[PDB]
């Protein structure tokens, strides 16, 4: 195989040599030279994602290593993974590019922030006061719904075999 | 703005392109061209190579049909939703909240779009709200008066009854209030006069 | 042979009606799944791992890997879209007043608890507790779980904003600006929505508040005391983990080859037959991955439908009062409260249930002075000797006058008209 061999707290019985997971994947082993137990842990892997604005706007990019701690690879640690190339800002804005776990990225350089859910409003509730509208706005809004697709027919014999 | 419909078009062409792209895959065979396999090998081994190409292409076609069926189900659900919006928002006024736009729905207009429909929802949005002091009932002559269709409001010194969704203060009379019970049960009842229309008539 | 139901015969007659004389404030739970676990699969790592020869043979199959990654990416973005549709329906984060007095109505079990670090309600905390090296094994085979874009605390904050809007402002916040209204007046408006007069709510305000508080406490006890209450959400979790486990388990399948380990096949056979064995492993693993993606897509469609339903319930039951029968609970719907749950939403539907009905003799119209009188908004009832007009959904007898009746025609056309006096103010 291939993996890190960390110290193990698992006490094997003398006849056992390997160890397996619930899902039948090796998680432990006994060394045949010295009778010690090691926790086989596979080496870190991650989904490299690239966060970029449009090329019309800028050519700056940020890299998110999904699931990878920042010590195993403008470096910020998120629950999604390690984000390199974006600077954490304590301000909260709307989500522009989603990173995950409440973190979003935007271009202003590329910044990473905890996204704001909405503007804060406190309703002046009291037991004897009401708010009555004195005017109105006629609002027209758009709703776009797909209805049909492209109708496709495939000649199975011609596609697989041709002539 | 029109990202959803274009997305459907984008998926369909891409699926066909992927299926077309699958013709350039060897699938574990010597070549991806059947004519070359026939022109190059004897039928005992050409049958094996053609079998590998057939199973790979058949798997690709089944995969394409499976995603087409799933997308057909999604588009059918969207079309059923669009038909429901056309029936309830265009052909009538809907009391369902947010089904036919944000706000109190007034009417809707259908517009055709490529592979889709665009609904222009005309809604009523309240604005310029004002604070008032409110009471559940008015106590007059030992009787509790409740609004027939509105709400009791006070601007500081005088009490009026107005409709809930627009400010139109009117004098509290017996015509727009109804009497149920005395003043001892309702929590928050306030004391105010209730005008009688017949009182000037018989007085004069 | 299973019984369908208890046998009830309704005492139908041509001149008798049953009018409710009391009511029950019923709070019922509706549990809806909203999102699934977002999964991403490294196709090359899953099928071949570290073997270069396996990847070279895998390249012959084309863009299958790209198709599976694209489908999983679509599902992953779809789950976040589902959560946004269900919970992110208000652009103002509303907050409750510091004095939690709402005319006797108690919302402690549904409002956020300041004492708790998670800022969740007692019901939401109970829901999160009751819904539960597997993760490590799933991760080590090239399958990665992606975090939800909205964290549980932000979803709880959205539910808190919706609760604050529905409590302090009623349905006004859902249709525009949040307009403050006292909660008894809001409940009176809801009573008018279901056809019950305001006086019934105001006179019986303490009883209605007590019934609501009792129902909310019963809801918390019922959720805490029933294991199968939260079966739907747990089922979704159960399916997702099982699917990953099955996919991981498929790596231990020979698929008609000598071994399931690629390194042994390379170390033991010549390339003409090793290529065949690796091909068998690749086709079996690829079939397993396509099967997993296909079921993920079908489940994604089901969860999307459930999320659309949850968004519709949030719009129509929480942000307004619904006249649709059984959409927002059993009974005449009054209001609804959203609670966040793992991968889902729980709606507490507050409905009005009529109770303690009483028989009365009824007539379509009253004949007075050669004219037919019909009720403006109620129904004519008789207790045996005297005739009254009452509202349909609660028994409140009132004297038949010209104010509450309208005259249409004479007494010769209406079938079943009875003779009674009509008072004139
Ligand atoms: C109704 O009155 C309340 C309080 O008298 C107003 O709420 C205040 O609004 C201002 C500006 O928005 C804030 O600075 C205060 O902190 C609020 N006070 C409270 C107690 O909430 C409310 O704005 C008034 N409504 C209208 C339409 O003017
Ligand atoms: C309600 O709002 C409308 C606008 O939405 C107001 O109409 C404006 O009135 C001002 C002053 O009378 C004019 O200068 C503007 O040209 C009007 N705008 C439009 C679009 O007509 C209206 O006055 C408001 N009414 C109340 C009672 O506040
Ligand atoms: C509340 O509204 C009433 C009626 O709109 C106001 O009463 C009138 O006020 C005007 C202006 O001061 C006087 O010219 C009228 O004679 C008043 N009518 C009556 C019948 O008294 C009242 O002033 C308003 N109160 C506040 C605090 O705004
Ligand atoms: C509303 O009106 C009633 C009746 O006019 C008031 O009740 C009276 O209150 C005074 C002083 O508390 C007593 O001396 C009388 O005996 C009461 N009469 C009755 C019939 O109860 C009541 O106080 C008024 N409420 C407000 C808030 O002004
Ligand atoms: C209304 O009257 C009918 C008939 O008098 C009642 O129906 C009877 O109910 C009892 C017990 O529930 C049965 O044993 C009888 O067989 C029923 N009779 C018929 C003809 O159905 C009905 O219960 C009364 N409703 C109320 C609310 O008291
Ligand atoms: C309507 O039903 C309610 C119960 O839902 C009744 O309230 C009870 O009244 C009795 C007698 O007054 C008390 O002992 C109970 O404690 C009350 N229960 C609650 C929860 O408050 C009410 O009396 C009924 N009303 C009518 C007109 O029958
Ligand atoms: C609202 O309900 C809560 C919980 O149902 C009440 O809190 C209880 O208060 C009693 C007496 O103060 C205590 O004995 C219980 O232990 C409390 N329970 C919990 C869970 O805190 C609360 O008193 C009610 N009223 C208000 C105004 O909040
Ligand atoms: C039907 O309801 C009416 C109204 O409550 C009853 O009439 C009253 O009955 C009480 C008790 O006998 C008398 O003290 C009142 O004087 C009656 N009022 C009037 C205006 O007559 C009537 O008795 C009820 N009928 C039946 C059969 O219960
Ligand atoms: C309801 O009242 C009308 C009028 O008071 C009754 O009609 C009368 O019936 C008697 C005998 O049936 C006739 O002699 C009169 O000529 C009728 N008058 C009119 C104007 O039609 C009617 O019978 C009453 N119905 C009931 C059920 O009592
Ligand atoms: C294994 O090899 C080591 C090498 O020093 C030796 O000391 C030991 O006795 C051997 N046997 C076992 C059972 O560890
Ligand atoms: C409303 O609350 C205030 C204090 O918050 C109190 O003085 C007043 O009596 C209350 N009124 C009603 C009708 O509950
Ligand atoms: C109601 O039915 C009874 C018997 O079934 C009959 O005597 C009476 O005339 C009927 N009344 C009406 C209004 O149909």
């Amino acid at each position: 195989g291939t993996g890190v061999l960390t110290e193990s707290n698992k006490k094997f019985l003398p006849f056992q040599q390997f160890g397996r997971d619930i899902a039948d994947t090796t998680d432990a082993v006994r060394d045949p030279q010295t009778l010690e137990i090691l926790d086989i842990t596979p080496c870190s892997f991650g989904g490299v994602s690239v966060i970029t604005p449009g090329t019309n706007t800028s050519n700056q990019v940020a890299v998110l290593y999904q699931g990878v701690n920042c010590t195993e690879v403008n470096v910020f640690q998120t629950r999604a993974g390690c984000l390199i190339g974006a600077e954490y800002v304590n301000n909260s804005y709307e989500c522009d590019i989603p990173i995950g776990a409440g973190i979003c990225a935007s271009y202003q350089s590329i910044i990473a922030y905890t996204m704001s859910l909405g503007a804060e409003n406190s309703v002046a509730y009291s037991n004897n006061s009401i708010a009555i509208p004195t005017n109105f706005t006629i609002s027209v809004t758009t709703e776009i719904l797909p209805v049909s697709m492209t109708k496709t027919s495939v000649d199975c014999t011609m596609y697989i075999c041709g002539d | 703005a029109l990202g959803k419909l274009q997305d459907v078009v984008n998926h369909n062409a891409q699926a066909l392109n992927t299926l077309v792209k699958q013709l350039s895959s060897k699938f574990g065979a010597i070549s991806s061209v059947l004519n070359d396999i026939l022109s190059r090998l004897d039928p005992p081994e050409a049958e094996v190579q053609i079998d590998r190409l057939i199973t790979g292409r058949l798997q690709s076609l089944q995969t394409y049909v499976t995603q087409q069926l799933i997308r057909a189900a999604e588009i059918r659900a969207s079309a059923n939703l669009a038909a429901t919006k056309m029936s309830e928002c265009v052909l009538g006024q809907s009391k369902r909240v947010d089904f036919c736009g944000k706000g109190y729905h007034l009417m809707s207009f259908p517009q055709s779009a490529p592979h889709g429909v665009v609904f222009l929802h005309v809604t009523y949005v309240p604005a310029q709200e004002k604070n008032f002091t409110t009471a559940p009932a008015i106590c007059h002559d030992g009787k509790a008066h409740f609004p027939r269709e509105g709400v009791f409001v006070s601007n500081g010194t005088h009490w009026f009854v107005t409709q809930r969704n627009f400010y139109e203060p009117q004098i509290i009379t017996t015509d727009n209030t109804f009497v149920s019970g005395n003043c001892d049960v309702v929590i928050g009842i306030v004391n105010n006069t209730v005008y009688d229309p017949l009182q000037p008539e018989l007085d004069s | 042979t299973m019984s369908l139901g208890a046998e009830n015969s309704v005492a139908y007659s041509n001149n008798s009606i049953a009018i409710p004389t009391n009511f029950t404030i019923s709070v019922t739970t509706e549990i809806l799944p909203v999102s699934m676990t977002k999964t991403s699969v490294d196709c090359t790592m899953y099928i071949c791992g570290d073997s270069t020869e396996c990847s070279n043979l895998l390249l012959q199959y084309g863009s299958f890997c790209t198709q599976l990654k694209r489908a999983l990416t679509g599902i992953a973005v779809e789950q976040d879209k589902n959560t946004q549709e269900v919970f992110a329906q208000v652009k103002q984060i509303y907050k409750t007043p510091p004095i939690k007095y709402f005319g006797g109505f108690n919302f402690s079990q549904i409002l956020p608890d300041p004492s708790k670090p998670s800022k969740r309600s007692p019901i939401e905390d109970l829901l999160f507790n009751k819904v539960t090296d597997l993760i490590c094994a799933q991760k080590f085979n090239g399958l990665t779980v992606l975090p939800p874009l909205l964290t549980d605390e932000m979803i709880a904050q959205y539910t808190s904003a919706l609760l604050a809007g529905t409590i302090t402002s009623g349905w006004t916040f859902g249709a525009g600006p949040a307009l403050q209204i006292p909660f008894p007046m809001q409940m009176a408006y809801r009573f008018n929505g279901i056809g019950v007069t305001q006086n019934v709510l105001y006179e019986n305000q303490k009883l209605i508040a007590n019934q609501f508080n009792s129902a909310i406490g019963k809801i918390q006890d019922s959720l805490s005391s029933t294991p199968s209450a939260l079966g739907k959400l747990q089922d979704v979790v159960n399916h997702n983990a099982q699917a990953l486990n099955t996919l991981v388990k498929q790596l231990s399948s020979k698929f008609g080859a000598i071994s399931s380990v690629l390194n042994d096949i390379l170390s033991r056979l010549d390339p003409p037959e090793a290529e065949v064995q690796i091909d068998r492993l690749i086709t079996g693993r690829l079939q397993s991955l396509q099967t997993y993606v296909t079921q993920q897509l079908i489940r994604a469609a089901e969860i999307r439908a459930s999320a659309n339903l949850a968004a519709t319930k949030m719009s129509e039951c929480v942000l307004g009062q619904s006249k649709r029968v059984d959409f927002c609970g059993k009974g005449y719907h009054l209001m609804s409260f959203p609670q966040s749950a793992p991968h889902g939403v729980v709606f507490l539907h507050v409905t009005y249930v009529p109770a303690q009905e009483k028989n009365f003799t009824t007539a379509p119209a009253i004949c007075h002075d050669g004219k037919a009188h019909f009720p403006r908004e109620g129904v004519f009832v008789s207790n045996g000797t005297h005739w009254f007009v009452t509202q349909r959904n609660f028994y409140e007898p009132q004297i038949i006058t010209t104010d509450n009746t309208f005259v249409s025609g004479n007494c010769d056309v209406v079938i079943g008209i009875v003779n009674n006096t009509v008072y004139d103010p």
